[PDB]
């Protein structure tokens, strides 16, 4: 609120370990819902093909 | 053939 800073409870309390990258196969991407732009907009991703 | 099959990053240790 305002110009003030605050600490970061949702980044802290949702990556308590980073999760390891596994892939995804043709069965299981089927039902994955359908990646959205925001979702990937400056993040971080990983070819792990 | 001029290329050996590649294989699948997807194996584990399996317990034996």
């Amino acid at each position: 609120a305002g110009e003030q800073k605050c600490f970061d409870w949702e980044l802290m309390t949702n990556f308590r370990r980073l999760p390891q990258s596994h892939g995804s196969n043709v069965q299981q991407r089927e039902q994955q819902p359908a990646p959205r732009p925001e979702d990937f907009e400056g993040k971080i991703v990983t070819q792990w093909y | 053939i001029d290329r050996y099959e590649q294989v699948s990053k997807d194996f584990e240790f399996i317990k034996i």
